[PDB]
């Protein structure tokens, strides 16, 4: 028949596979010479081949992996499932195509985890003087929310060097608020307080003993603070088993990558945690500001929900750059920060109410398409996220991977996963492009004339020089008449 | 396509900062010519004075020896009994320099003083003007405004620039609670008003843009700054760079050169894509008109997928004759690379007759040692394919090294008639010098005298025998010229096959005559610019019973390749071949 698969003299079965998903290739030395070796699986079957010689191999996708969603969070950490499959393996032929199912529930009763970062410039006294006793009556609220909360504390000013720092007088120095009759603490760039801990009453005792500082520019270094929070693992606690929040206060501009070079500091920063054993970033007055790609990078990678909770005068400044960030929101600060705590309320459940899936490590030649079964059973194509949910919701993605040609490298696996989540789904694909009876071919056979071509999967196959079904002659020296 | 991958390397001393500002010194005193490079960390002989920067005139000729020019000499000068005027250590000497003629202006952008009114640390910034045995220095906001509000952080000296009208250009970006200010004064005024005992001088002709509301503090206006002409009489006009400007949007100001009135304003599309961290200004389409290139090393693209992803971006607009301007974009090619960090014009690289254009990544490449992008101007704008790849060859020690931070070119160092290019690796402290090879065009003719090759005519006889054999005449031809220094005779092998398609190791149609092969290799010597250098060979085909195809046409190919090693001059540079025109010239011919 006309099938695409006799559009053209394939050699062997290596080029019969490739050249479309249903081609198929027959291995019998009984096929017929007036049949091709390459053509529709179901031709083969109506001319003389036998069904084991047919090689025709299939895609296929086999579930690894497969534990049940969890019903609640609490409990052993280990066995909190929130993903299903959490690996599968792909077994597909060239330019082919599969699809499967990827299920994402929002456990409730999650542990979470809450780092507080604020910013402690001249204008934030009443605003550190307002929170004084929120570890308390954040952990009254969140235990309608999560039974293992845990809270942290940090704080930001601005790069210690000239012309963001008072260096005027000597005394400046020390007390940067001497010229208005004051005392506060000299200026810091950022300062981890307290480690991730559930014992609440700390953050309370801890805040207290806080002090403001005092910059002469406006904007102020809190990127270095949230690039600091984020790569430092270790000192500011994160769980691998919990939902990471970082909060954010500020109620004034910020500065950006490339503002340090006015300062004297043209090194970009690296993303590496320089959190010494004083608890002081080291690198401030070395480094230049990160940049939002670069926060972004570490954020996905750690799994952190950013929180803005900025003041009204830039709140739509905050809102723009958050449009760049995915994974965050901004809410509206008080002036004295009094609506911190419904704030961060609000925000959680925001964060919460929206599933977004990424992926990682995906092979050049492959290609995804995703469609999203959005809250009830209905679906919009072409959308890798779902919004409008609440706590428990459960929702399903529906995932077709293309390939693209055949890479040398027969496994390249990858991973998808819902941002701001540890679980994940965990490719293997296989490129299966390649034929089992290559590797028992006769090598210089006799069955082709005078061992002139391997016998390939039943057909000959000349080497230099010679040509001819049989691989009879080195040259033609012959006519189609 | 034409710059050398064998330059010259100048090394500073470690941790110095060396090329973190490069330029050309073009003294008309001398024909000599030498590089100036920026080392703004360098430690001096200045008494007490740590880290305070220098200057170093590199000779490209001789040994390459890099020494420093001694613009100052003195340590901090006191206004009273022990309380010093100034603070040089750690000003950054020599983080912009910029030289016309024989004049070098150099710049301390993080130079403090001391107020006369109160005892202060205000980086008010420093320059410093060099026009031959005379030596004056330029601290324009170094004024009675002192404080933040005024322009006490002014740290004038930032960027500069020279105007045609030997007029100066500064930027200082903290002026007026660092809403920036573009300061311009003549060169005349600067010298003939210098005055060591005045600390805070007056100049007559001085324009700078005033102060504005408190909507557009923290704008960062002159981060940087380019000159050319926008309104159409002949006087410079001023660009400067707005990085932070429209909530952090980026914008770019032309300012009048004549009475600094407001001429066009540039906005960027991203927030925090720093648009405007670099500006140039120069004519890339051939016409009269100036255009203006503006770098955005952090804007963030999206790529196949809808994952933004940072590569950088750099705003080509064309000016036209009615003001308006064409503008196009080119993004980075990788990630975090920082494409469009730094902008340098230079001029017309390869005597195209468009000035072509050079754009930095000095992060990009493998092991991000830096990459920097040639690109080539055409009547339609700038081509945005670039033609050629600069990799930094360097690793870091402990800073990346920032091969192409700092850029400069449109000057001829050896005078081959081709501009070279200074690049800057203050990273690993080096800078390195690129000079421009000569481009040879090549014009190439191929024919054969019978169009189709009739069998039965047998006039040509062949040699040796009595056997009369159909035959054809093939002549080839070569012509080639070129701009610059060249030497005037190039030599060129021609290597000549037929039957070229159908080489699969199979029968030959076509032969030729005397050689009794089915190609020919010739060396032929041709002169610059002179008329068509040709030469014939006759082949013949073999009788019809060695071969039966009569269908594919027989095929005449040629190709020719430059000997450089001959064409190199006294210095060992290489001349190329143009780009576009093809390496080979084949003509088909029938057989009936």
């Amino acid at each position: 028949g006309p099938n695409i698969c006799t559009t053209r003299g394939v050699s062997s079965c290596q080029q019969c596979l490739a050249v479309s998903p249903m081609c198929a290739w027959c291995s019998d030395e009984a096929l017929p010479l007036g049949s091709p070796r390459c053509d529709l699986k179901e031709n083969l079957l109506k001319d003389n081949c036998a069904p084991e010689s047919i090689e025709f191999p299939v895609s296929e996708a086999r579930v690894l992996e497969d534990r049940p969603l969890s019903d609640k969070g609490s409990g052993d950490s280990s066995q909190v499932t929130q993903v299903s499959p959490q690996r599968i393996a792909l077994r597909l032929r060239p330019d082919d195509s599969k699809n499967f199912s990827i299920q994402v529930r929002q456990v409730e009763d999650y542990p979470v985890d809450i780092y507080y970062l604020m910013d402690l410039s001249y204008s934030m006294k009443d605003d550190l003087w307002s929170i004084q006793n929120l570890g308390t009556k954040l952990a009254t609220q969140m235990r309608k929310l999560t039974s293992n909360l845990r809270i942290g504390f940090g704080a930001f000013v601005d790069k210690p060097v000239s012309p963001y720092m008072y260096i005027s007088p000597p005394e400046a120095l020390e007390n940067p608020c001497y010229d208005m009759k004051t005392t506060c603490l000299p200026m810091f760039g950022y300062k981890h307080v307290l480690t991730l801990t559930d014992q609440v009453t700390r953050f309370n005792e801890e805040v207290k003993k806080q002090s403001v500082s005092r910059n002469r520019d406006a904007p102020e270094g809190g990127f270095d603070a949230i690039m600091q929070a984020t790569v430092c693992d270790e000192k500011i606690g994160w769980r691998n088993d919990a939902s990471h929040l970082l909060v954010f206060t500020t109620d004034a501009k910020t500065h950006i990558a490339l503002d340090g070079r006015l300062a004297g500091i043209v090194q970009p920063n690296d993303g590496q945690c320089h959190v010494g054993s004083d608890n002081h970033y080291s690198a401030s007055t070395t480094m230049d500001y990160p940049s939002l790609g670069l926060m972004t990078e570490k954020l996905s990678q750690k799994n952190i929900n950013l929180i803005f909770a900025v003041t009204e005068n830039v709140v739509n400044l905050y809102q723009n750059y958050s449009e760049l960030i995915p994974g965050t929101t901004v809410g509206v600060l008080s002036m004295d920060s009094s609506n911190v705590l419904q704030l961060i309320v609000d925000a959680y459940g925001k964060i919460r109410s929206k599933v977004e899936l990424e992926v990682r490590d995906l092979p050049e030649e492959l290609s995804l398409s995703f469609n999203a079964t959005c809250l009830n059973n209905e679906v919009i194509p072409g959308l890798k996220s779902c919004m409008g949910l609440k706590i428990g919701d459960t929702v399903s993605f529906s995932i077709e991977a293309k390939v693209r040609g055949c890479p040398q490298e027969k496994e390249k696996s990858f991973t998808i996963k819902p941002v701001g989540f540890k679980d994940s789904l965990i490719v293997q694909v296989t490129f299966d492009c390649d034929c089992a009876c290559q590797a028992q071919a006769e090598p210089n056979s006799h069955r082709c004339n005078n061992g002139n071509g391997t016998f390939e999967c039943g057909v000959c196959r000349c080497g230099p020089g010679w040509l001819g079904s049989q691989c009879e002659c080195s040259e033609e020296d012959y006519r189609p008449s | 396509n034409l710059d050398v991958d064998s330059p010259a390397e100048y090394s500073g001393p470690e941790g110095s900062y060396f090329g973190f500002a490069v330029d050309f010194f073009v003294p008309s005193a001398s024909s000599r010519m030498f590089l100036l490079v920026g080392a703004p960390k360098a430690n001096t002989t200045q008494p007490g004075i740590v880290e305070g920067g220098q200057v170093l005139k590199c000779d490209w000729s001789s040994t390459r020896r890099c020494q420093p020019i001694e613009f100052d000499a003195t340590g901090n000068r006191d206004y009273a009994k022990d309380d010093p005027l100034e603070f040089k250590s750690h000003q950054w000497f020599g983080a912009s320099v910029r030289s016309k003629q024989d004049k070098i202006l150099a710049c301390a952008p993080l130079y403090h003083w001391r107020t006369e009114m109160k005892q202060e640390r205000e980086p008010v910034g420093t320059c410093f003007l060099q026009d031959g045995t005379k030596t004056v220095e330029y601290a324009p906001c170094r004024s009675q405004d002192i404080d933040a509000d005024g322009q006490g952080f002014c740290q004038g000296g930032f960027s500069i620039d020279f105007t045609k009208a030997d007029r100066v250009l500064l930027g200082g970006p903290g002026s007026f609670y660092w809403q920036g200010q573009l300061i311009s004064d003549q060169v005349a005024e600067i010298v003939s008003k210098y005055d060591p005992n005045v600390y805070s001088i007056k100049y007559n002709n001085q324009l700078a843009t005033r102060t504005a509301q408190a909507i557009f503090d923290d704008s960062y206006l002159g981060y940087s700054v380019a000159v050319g002409d926008f309104n159409g009489d002949g006087i410079d006009d001023f660009v400067s760079g707005v990085p932070r400007a429209a909530r952090t949007l980026g914008m770019v100001y032309i300012y009048d050169g004549k009475n600094m009135s407001s001429l066009y304003n540039f906005t960027g599309e991203q927030m925090a894509a720093y648009f405007g961290f670099s500006v140039a200004a120069t004519d890339i389409n051939g016409d009269d008109y100036a255009d203006v290139f503006i770098g955005a090393p952090l804007f963030m693209d999206r790529g196949s997928d809808g994952k933004l992803q940072e590569v950088g971006q750099v705003s080509v607009s064309l000016q036209r004759a009615s003001g308006d301007f064409q503008t196009t974009k080119l993004n980075g090619f990788e990630v975090f690379a920082r494409f469009g960090s730094a902008i340098a014009p230079l001029g017309d690289l390869d005597q195209d007759g468009f000035n072509d254009i050079a754009i930095a990544a000095p992060y990009g490449g493998e092991d991000k040692k830096g990459i920097v992008y040639i690109f080539n101007g055409r009547s339609t704008g700038l081509n945005a394919v670039p033609s050629q790849i600069l990799e930094g060859q360097w690793a870091a020690r402990s800073m990346p090294p920032s091969f192409g931070y700092s850029m400069k070119g449109a000057t001829d160092i050896d005078k081959n008639g081709y501009p070279d290019l200074i690049v800057g690796a203050f990273g690993v402290d080096r800078a390195i010098l690129y000079r421009a090879r000569p481009v040879i065009t090549v014009n190439a003719g191929l024919e054969v005298y019978p169009s189709i090759l009739n069998q039965d005519n047998k006039t040509c006889s062949l040699p040796g025998t009595a056997l009369k054999v159909s035959c054809f005449n093939v002549r080839f031809c070569l012509k080639a010229d070129g701009k610059g220094v060249l030497p005037r005779k190039l030599n060129f092998q021609v290597e000549l096959l037929l039957d070229k398609l159908k080489q699969k190791g199979a029968i030959r149609r076509a032969l030729f005559l005397y050689s009794r092969s089915p190609s020919h290799s010739k060396n032929m010597t041709i002169s610059r610019g002179g008329l068509m250098q040709c030469e014939e060979l006759i082949a013949y085909l073999r009788d019809e019973s060695e071969f039966r195809d009569k269908l594919t046409p027989i095929t005449i190919f040629m190709e020719y390749r430059l000997d450089y090693r001959t064409a190199a001059d006294t210095t060992g540079l290489q001349p190329i071949l143009n780009q576009f025109t093809p390496a080979n010239i084949s003509r088909q011919a029938h057989i009936l």
